[PDB]
RNA sequence: GCAGAGGCCCCGGGGGCGAAGGCGGCGCGCAGGCCCCGCCGGACCGGCCUCUGGUGCAGAUCUCGGCAGCAGUAGCCGCUACUCCGCGCCCCGGAGGACUGAGGGGGAGACGGGUUCCGCGGCGCCUGCAUCUGGCCGCGGGUGACUCGGGCCUAAGCGGCGG
RNA sequence: GGCGGGCCUGAGGCGGCGGGGGCGACGGGCGGAACUUAAGCAUAUCAGUACGCCCCGGAGGAGAAACCAACCGGGAUUCCCCGCUAGCGGCGAGCGACGCGGGAGGAGCCCGCCCCGAAGGCGCGCUGUGGGGCCGCGAGGGGGCCCGAGGGCCCCGCCCGAGAGGGUGCAAGCCCCGUACGGCGAGUAGCGCUGCUUGAGCGUGCAGCGCGAAGGGAGGCGCGGCCCUUCCAAGGCUAAAUACGCCCCGGGACCGAUAGCGGACCAAGUAGCGCGAGCGAACGGUGAAAAGGACGCCCUGCGGCCGCUCAAAAGACCUGAACCCGGCCGGCCGCCGGCCCGCCGGCCCCGUCUCGAAACACGGACCGAGGAG
RNA sequence: GCACGCCCCGCCGGCGGAUGCCUCGGCCCGGGCGGCGACGAAGAGCGCGGCGGAGCGCGAGACGCGGUGCGGACCCGCCCGCCCCGAGAAGCACCGAUCCUCGAACGCAGCGCGCCCCGGCGCCGCCGCCUCGGCGCCUGCC
């Protein structure tokens, strides 16, 4: 259970905090599972979703793999290239079907440099925890 | 001619905007504000109306300075205070 | 309120870790012919009682004995009661000085509750 | 009224520039669903400064 | 895209004063253009407005730094440079004044110092 | 019977193989009420035991919200008034016939309203019939002073003054 | 009479520093009601309340006995538990303390007076200065079937110092976030007269005016003696335990949109109203994703029609009741009973006061929600 | 008789917003703080966004600016602007400034008018200081 009083366990307080959260917190909330292959390489269970990430949806209808073309933190959803609603008119511009990032597994990551620096900081912090704190 | 004709002979501005409270409460003839109380230094607050006090008081505006200084007291305003008490 | 008073009490205890929170107070006959048989704790030891042990009021306060100049013993038996209480406390008290003596201070054990109840 | 005061004119002027509709692009950006200002006044019915 | 304050920090006040006038003439030009034209998104307009602010922050910071140094270690210093404090903190007795005790009282404190003690 | 609380619901109560709710139809109960079926609906809901209460409505010139019949009813009876033609709307243009009748249904100011003024586009509202009209709606504009007025000075008055 | 200085009172100017005003609570000071209760109404009660004014502070006030008591005695103040009754009151209605005892918390002091006499804070002062909290990491789930989509089911597993929660296309310990586990003493006392007040009663405290001490105060029935216990007023400070709103944080056997704050709605003290003081609303919900409507047919055109998207139109919105109304179909009809079912028989309109209501008594158009031991 | 009006054997459709279900809101009880102001508060007015009305937020340096420590890709429309082991989107904590008109409100008014040598120019105290006034107390003179 929770032994800390500072964190709220109220449904009302929790939903308001998620529904209206700062963008820094929206990022962590919008994390996604690193693949078995990536996890072995980087030693991090889940990394926050980015706009160059290629991800494989594993539950929702539309279970394919694509790059993340757009991230809309306000809608708490990400848009994956190639997963769209059926464009009624054939000669029409596609509308992306937003997928939640929980429903996805990160096949590839946009390596960047800050991503690499962030991956390392966790690797040493997790090592302190693995050293039984 | 008690009502309509009497209301038709109205074309005057008894009340005017207040300097301090920006309301149509400043009597032009008496030179006093019905709500603001200006030109009195102290403001007009009467505990007969809870609602009137709530309509204009602290928290009914930007609270600019107070907010900024209250935030500082949960930060380094208190360290500055300690330094002054001891030497400077 | 109960948790608050304990927390204030715990904080105060640490500030004077060797010293007991409560000062020594005197046994005093409870007032009135109703309770004249029993004894309770009073504000402070009379100057005569402290003189009987041989402690000045200021020296006594440092040891931990509260001093009340106002109180008058009203008896010779009352003085004997308190002088004996003062004598026992003097034996129970240990003065830790010698600048810092941390090893002795670590095992000092703070007395808890009213002293000599 | 043609003999007005600059201070009175300034407060009346703000009301004229403020009595405007929600910009259509604002409705689109915030997804308003309530496109009526409700703070918009009309010279025939509304009495400003009353 | 606006002049980094790091670059203005590294300048002379006369160059900063000249730069501000040029930005202000540009600000007039953008204002004339936007009104005359019937739009290009006027992206420089927004950037210029921030870069008239950036340059003037630098010019204040230089002036405050020069003035504060002149008014230093002197009784009676310009109020703006005075410690922030608060109205009540400014008016509160110094801790040395609050601790100030009568000579007879101090003599007793020395005569009977705090003693550390423990009881069974 | 209601709405919560603590338990139970013998592999751990009932639910997208359709919850609550609504609509009709049985069945049980002296009745308060319950149950099941069909249909809609679309995610929650109970039975028993113990506990709690802001716990059951035909009324109170009850409160609030909806809305019926009267009823296509009463009425749209001030200011003498319109007509023809143009493509023609009650708008506009020409031609007639009127009217307000210089204490004007004229032209202007003080006040009060505060942009209503103007030009262009439109009618979704409003114009209590209509509208292509408009004081309505959208857009873009419009108030220039050495001599006019404020300011100025005093009037009734009002403040201010060692106190 | 003119003229220079010192003092003592006063002016004008400059500096340095402070004061002013704000907060619907708590805290102090003052002014101060009435409705009410007394089954009337004056004293009383309400109530030392509302309200008016004036000051603080994080607390404020109070505070180290001119104390209580009557003893095999205590010993500053504040808050708590008890005492609940001693008393007071048209002795009516009502009102009403404290002292013991148990606790929280405890801390003591300083001036004048007097001794020195500038030793001082030295432009002053001998008309006396000075001394005596942040920053983190963070476990472990698959297959089958189906569903618009599992977080559903059916089999098997894994992590619990984590099965508190929230999100995610349905009900998720293992999908995401988190959680458990971390790190860094004199115009006075008194007294006379008045007034207010108090439980205080021949005075509980205060105040005016008059008069005014010296060893005085008190001990709850006045006065004059005699004691006995107890204390030292007319100067000052003082922490703690206690109170409490805005604001922030957390929890709830709380309310669920006519409720809960007036206000759950990007714009509520808002829109509006009153010359003004002041008053004061209404308004929650599409869907998982706007995918917010493909096309064609026509129409002078509007608009219609198909259909489309979607699990569904859920189409300006969840469910969509009652009242009320339009089509189409079916009957001739209020209720109760018998029957095949339109005939016979019986039925006044409720509620409510009232001796008595169908009453030419009163309230009631209708329906929904709210509504009172 | 038909129509009407009723009633409904049922079948659809309006009109309304009840009922459920939900819920970033209230209320309730604890904590915790106790932190405004002439260095200009509380409040008020006017402005400020590339497209900009309300609200929020700012103040002509305006829908923000500088510094530091984090953070690391966005920015609800259209943008244009970023994107890169640092290059720096959203976000966050602090700190330094700017801060129009009113307002205790401060040259005088309230939106108009002075003074003054350029700094400014309100009141009330306290303490020094400067210029002085007195047939107050005297002293020195003539």
């Amino acid at each position: 259970m929770k032994l800390n009083s500072a964190v709220t366990a109220s449904r009302r307080k929790c939903r308001k905090a998620y529904f209206t959260a700062n963008a820094e917190t929206r990022a962590k909330m919008m994390s996604s599972r690193l693949s078995k292959e990536l996890r072995a390489e980087h030693k991090i269970k889940t990394m926050p979703i980015r706009r160059g990430d290629i991800v494989e949806i594993f539950t929702g209808g539309h279970k394919g793999t694509g790059k993340v073309v757009e991230v809309r933190r306000r809608d708490y959803k990400i848009c994956v290239e190639g997963i769209n609603q059926k464009a009624r008119n054939p000669e029409a511009k596609p509308v992306p079907y937003p997928i939640h990032p929980s429903n996805c597994i990160i096949k590839e990551l946009y390596m960047n440099g800050s991503r690499y620096r962030a991956i390392k900081r966790r690797q040493e912090r997790n090592a302190e925890r693995l050293a039984r704190i | 001619s008690k009502g309509t004709a009497s209301f038709g002979k109205r074309h005057t501005r008894i009340h005017g905007s207040c300097r301090r409270c920006g309301k149509h409460s400043f009597h032009l003839q008496k030179h006093e504000c019905a709500s603001c109380g200006y030109p009195s230094a102290k403001m007009r607050r009467y505990n007969w109306s809870y609602k009137s006090l709530r309509r204009r008081t602290q928290g009914t505006g930007s609270m600019s300075h107070m907010r900024k200084v209250y935030r500082a007291y949960n930060s380094g305003t208190l360290k500055a205070n300690a330094r002054k008490y001891l030497a400077k | 309120r109960k948790i608050r008073r304990r927390q204030t009490r715990l904080q105060k205890a640490k500030a004077i870790f060797p010293c007991p929170l409560q000062k020594l107070r005197p046994s005093v006959t409870r007032c009135s012919q109703k309770f004249n048989l029993t004894q309770r704790i009073g504000r402070g030891f009379t100057l005569r009682e402290l003189q009987g042990v041989g402690l000045s009021a200021g020296k006594a306060r440092q040891i931990g004995i509260a001093v009340d100049p106002r109180r008058k013993n009203k008896s010779e038996e009352s003085v004997a009661r308190n002088v004996a209480r003062l004598k026992e406390y003097l034996s129970k008290v240990t003065i830790f000085s010698k600048q810092a003596k941390p090893e002795e201070i670590q095992q000092a054990i703070q007395h808890q509750g009213v002293v000599m109840p | 009224t043609a003999n007005k005061t600059l201070s009175r004119k300034l407060r009346l002027a703000k009301k004229t520039k403020t009595n405007k509709n929600i910009p259509r692009w604002v409705i689109a950006k915030d997804h308003l669903k309530k496109t009526w200002n409700y703070k918009r006044h009309h010279w025939r019915r509304s009495h400003l400064k009353l | 895209p606006g002049l980094k304050a790091k670059d203005l920090v590294g300048l002379s006040q006369e160059d900063l004063q000249r730069k501000l006038a040029d930005l202000k003439r540009e600000l007039l030009s953008l204002r004339t253009m936007k009104a005359t034209a019937g739009p290009e998104r006027i992206a420089r307009f927004r950037v210029c407005k921030k870069d008239v602010a950036r340059v003037l922050t630098v010019i204040n910071q230089k002036a405050r730094d020069e003035a504060r140094a002149a008014f230093e270690g002197a009784e009676h210093i310009p109020k703006t440079f005075r410690p922030r404090l608060t109205h009540a903190m400014r008016c509160q007795l110094t801790e040395k004044q609050k601790r100030l005790l009568p000579s007879k009282l101090m003599k007793r404190k020395l005569q009977f110092p705090k003693l550390k003690y423990a009881v069974k």
